[PDB]
């Protein structure tokens, strides 16, 4: 879904009386370059590759 | 509700029920006065097969389906009046029944309970009319009438009912229940989604699946204890348990690269014979448990594609549908076949009614225009071994457009040099 | 409608491909060397010859030839990895 | 007040899972799920632990009541448990499970009890 | 994965919770997992590992 609905993201499935609020509790720049990455891979150069793949190959 | 004026003088059901689906072929001897077949309601959404022979052809007489609903066969010749004529007719359900002591435990006979009409239901007037049932080695009726004429007697394995010498033009008010025992796991699939990508510049076909499974048998009492278990695998003298362990999909004749993944991994505990191919889950599925996975594999184009005889542009494909496991029932399966890009399609057919069909494109690896011509389409309540069939596509593919593949990555390269040029050459200096 | 794909189908012969799939590693490889030959001597002439007209005439010849071997290197180099 | 580490460890302090255990040490709520169909596995009745190296009998695992197993993994290394649900009469499920388990102590025992004022 | 042989038995019991357990239902295991039963097995923890509260 959006990048909008990303930095503001209140997830009910952790701590779950009282839900952790993501946005002000994580740094984003490893999740938002690999996000651009697949955004690149899959519209322009034409190859379409799972999430999961970037995620495992982004560190070599 | 039309019926006709014809007359019978025999009649005789036998249900098999030996596997997850039940089986009954009747022979009957139609004299004088195109011919119909009377269904109850509820047991006509779950027909699955429908056919009709001659006594001793070996020729197929058309027939399809459209409370109690009908069929309707046709005849080749004509028909003539003081004139007999014998048939038989055999048929496939999609049912089971629900088993009895609902708690069996861990390892016992279970039992299922079955409910159908006794006396014949079709609107003619019947002279002789028998029922047998083949099948189980355990059979007892549950909760028996009073009146001896239409108990019934066993022998041989199987059950025998009486002869019946009138019945009335259209009656079918009187029940039945019989349970039986039974020792299978008698599984079925929620969906199936299997497709099969059909390139062309190599040759190879490649197929994979995407079995959503579960299990109808009797549930356990006492939660699940393992050591139980180990005592089970520890002494083993039988087969005849009703939880599944392993299970063997055959396959087309040279397969080459399997694999068997899932949807949190890849389960590495499978190994291929000549032809088939033994799969075990993680766990043992005991009754109200699912399982969800998937199998893929590849072949060659040189065995499932037929160029044109007077032409080099027009091909023929005729696609395998539903290769699985020996004995299971699907609910609904729909098919989805991934043509090459660029071609045109003239027409499909199969043997099996197909509820809908649709045509669309989706692209895949270094497709930089319109996609994979994707044709998909749907089918509903067919089993294992008695609908096999094959799939029929006619298409052509030009020599023009057989090689825009290295014309379309070529044209993105070029395009690319030349932002280079024009980025290297061209001034940026701001001093003189 | 059926009876005529059918009998239709029996009456063809089989399908022969264009190259065998056995063969194209050796393709793969003997293209790889031609394609940045000649690429790489497209963007060494980039430098200062100080002569536009023919630095853009040689630079878009050895581009075209590049780039017409770069697609079938590609192509070649992708059937033999395991995605078609 | 509610719990203190003094009262794990045997006497003259030292920690250890075998029949000479503490009296809440076996009572715990994590030693019961561990340990529960272990003595019954190995032949004879007894076991080896494996990492602690020690040895169980079965008497020293006592069963629970609120709960009860549901899936345990091939080399018993997880094991999953579930909290069952209340007693729709009001008894509390241990004296339940209590008179279950136990068909003997038959009495007659005509005593008044000893109740509070029905308030 | 655990390795003369395999054990695979830490994902045999995440995915039967998955396959066999209604959507809305709490686990509760100790802090050192809770990142791994929220991610594979797809539930609602009481904890984790960050340790924040
Ligand atoms: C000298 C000054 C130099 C400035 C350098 C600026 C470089 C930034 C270029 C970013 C280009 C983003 C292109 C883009 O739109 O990709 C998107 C969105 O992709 C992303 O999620 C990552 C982009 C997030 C932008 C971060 C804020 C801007 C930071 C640099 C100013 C794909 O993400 P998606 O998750 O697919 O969807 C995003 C929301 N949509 C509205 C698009 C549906
Ligand atoms: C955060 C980075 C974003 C920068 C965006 C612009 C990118 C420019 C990239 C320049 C590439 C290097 C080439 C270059 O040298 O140009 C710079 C270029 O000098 C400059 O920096 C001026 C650029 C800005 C132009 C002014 C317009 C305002 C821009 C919109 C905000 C000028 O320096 P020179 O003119 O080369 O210095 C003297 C010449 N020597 C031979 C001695 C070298
Ligand atoms: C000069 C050459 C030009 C560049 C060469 C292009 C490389 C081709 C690979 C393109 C990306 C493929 C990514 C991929 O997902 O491949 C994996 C299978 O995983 C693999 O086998 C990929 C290994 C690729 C090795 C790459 C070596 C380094 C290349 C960098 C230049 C297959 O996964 P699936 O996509 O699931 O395959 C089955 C699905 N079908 C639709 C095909 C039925
Ligand atoms: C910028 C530099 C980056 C370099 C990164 C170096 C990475 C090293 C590790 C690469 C991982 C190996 C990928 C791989 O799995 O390749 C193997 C075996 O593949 C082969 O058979 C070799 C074919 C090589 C063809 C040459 C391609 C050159 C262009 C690539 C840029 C696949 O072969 P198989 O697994 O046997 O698949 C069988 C498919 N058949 C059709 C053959 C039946
Ligand atoms: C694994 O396979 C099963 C079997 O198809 C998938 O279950 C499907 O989805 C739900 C459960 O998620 C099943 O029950 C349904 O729940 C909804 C709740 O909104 C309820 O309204 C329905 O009436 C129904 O009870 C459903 O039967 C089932 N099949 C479908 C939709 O065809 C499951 O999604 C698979 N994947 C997993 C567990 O990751």
């Amino acid at each position: 879904n959006s990048f909008y609905k990303f930095l503001n993201w209140f997830d009910d499935r952790t701590w779950y009386p009282l839900g952790r609020v993501t946005g002000g509790t994580l740094y984003p720049g490893l999740m938002t370059t690999s996000a651009f990455i697949w955004h690149a891979l899959r519209n322009w150069l034409g190859l379409p590759i799972d999430i999961r793949n970037v995620c495992v190959l982004f560190a070599p | 509700e039309p019926p006709a004026t014809w007359e019978n003088v025999d009649y005789k059901r036998t249900i098999d029920v030996s596997n997850a689906y039940i089986s009954e072929t009747i022979e009957i001897t139609i004299k004088n006065i195109e011919y119909f077949t009377a269904f109850e309601s509820g047991i006509f959404s779950k027909v699955s097969f429908f056919s009709a022979y001659f006594t001793n052809e070996a020729t197929f007489l058309n027939s399809q389906l459209l409370e109690i609903r009908y069929g309707i066969i046709q005849f080749p010749n004509a028909i003539s009046p003081q004139e007999e004529v014998s048939l038989v007719i055999k048929s496939f359900y999609n049912t089971v029944g629900i088993p009895y002591p609902e708690h069996v435990g861990m390892s016992e006979e279970q039992h299922l309970l079955w409910e159908t009409n006794r006396l014949p239901l079709s609107a003619y007037d019947t002279k002789k009319a028998s029922f047998t049932l083949i099948g189980s080695s355990s059979f007892e009726e549950y909760h028996p009438p009073n009146d001896e004429s239409l108990l019934g007697k066993a022998n041989g394995n199987s059950f025998e009912f009486g002869p019946w010498e009138d019945i009335p033009r259209f009656s079918s008010n009187e029940t039945l229940a019989i349970v039986y025992s039974h020792n299978a796991p008698l599984n079925q699939v929620v969906n199936l989604r299997r497709d099969i990508w059909l390139s062309h510049w190599a040759s190879t076909i490649q197929f994979e699946e995407y079995y959503e499974l579960t299990n109808k048998a009797a549930k356990l009492s006492k939660g699940f204890s393992r050591l139980e278990l180990m005592k089970q695998i520890q002494t083993q003298n039988m087969r005849q348990t009703h939880f599944v362990t392993v299970l063997d999909m055959l396959l087309p004749e040279g397969a080459t690269d399997h694999y068997f993944t899932d949807l949190v991994g890849l389960v590495s505990t499978s190994h291929a014979e000549r032809d088939h191919f033994f799969i075990r889950p993680r766990f043992p599925i005991f009754g109200g448990w699912n399982y969800n996975f998937t199998v893929g594999w590849t072949n060659k184009l040189s065995d499932f594609l037929h160029v044109s005889s007077g032409s080099d542009e027009k091909f023929v494909a005729s696609i395998p549908i539903l290769n699985g496991p020996p004995d299971t029932v699907y609910d609904n399966v729909e098919l989805s076949v991934f043509l090459p890009e660029g071609a045109e399609i003239f027409d499909i057919d199969s043997p099996v009614p197909f509820t809908n069909v649709s045509i669309e494109t989706q692209k895949s690896y270094f497709d930089l225009n319109k996609g994979h011509v994707k044709l998909t389409f749907s089918y509903r309540n067919l089993i294992s071994q008695v609908a096999n069939g094959q799939v029929l596509i006619k298409y052509d593919y030009p020599k023009s457009s057989f090689f825009k593949k290295p014309l379309s990555i070529a044209c993105y390269i070029f395009t690319a040099l030349m932002g280079v040029f024009v980025l290297k050459t061209l001034n940026m200096n701001v001093t003189n | 409608t059926y009876e005529q794909l059918y009998k239709e189908f029996h009456s063809s012969k089989s399908f022969q491909p264009f190259i065998h799939l056995d063969t194209q590693p050796k393709f793969a490889i003997c293209g790889l060397i031609v394609t940045l030959a000649v690429l790489s001597s497209a963007l060494f002439a980039v430098g200062s010859k100080s002569s536009y007209i023919k630095k853009l005439f040689f630079y878009t010849i050895l581009s075209v030839i590049g780039s017409l071997f770069a697609g079938l290197t590609t192509v070649f180099a992708s059937n033999s990895f395991g995605v078609y | 007040e509610e719990i203190k580490e003094r009262d794990f460890y045997t006497a003259e302090g030292e920690y250890r899972v075998d029949a000479r255990a503490s009296e809440t040490m076996r009572n715990s709520l994590l030693y019961k799920m561990s340990y529960k169909d272990f003595p019954q596995l190995f032949n004879g009745g007894q076991a080896t632990d494996r990492v602690r190296q020690q040895m169980i009998t079965p008497l020293d695992v006592p069963p629970l009541d609120y709960f009860d197993e549901v899936f345990t993994s091939e080399n018993w290394m997880v094991r999953i448990y579930q909290l069952k649900k209340d007693d729709a009469q009001g008894r509390t499920l241990r004296d339940v499970g209590e008179l279950t388990r136990s068909s003997t102590k038959t009495r007659r025992s005509i005593k008044r009890p000893e109740l509070g004022l029905r308030v | 994965v655990l390795p003369l042989a395999l054990i695979d038995d830490f994902r045999e019991a995440y995915y039967w919770l998955r396959m066999n357990s209604d959507e809305d239902s709490k686990v509760a295991a100790w802090w050192d997992y809770g990142y791994q039963i929220g991610g594979m097995a797809d539930r609602t923890t009481l904890v984790d590992n960050n340790t924040w509260n």
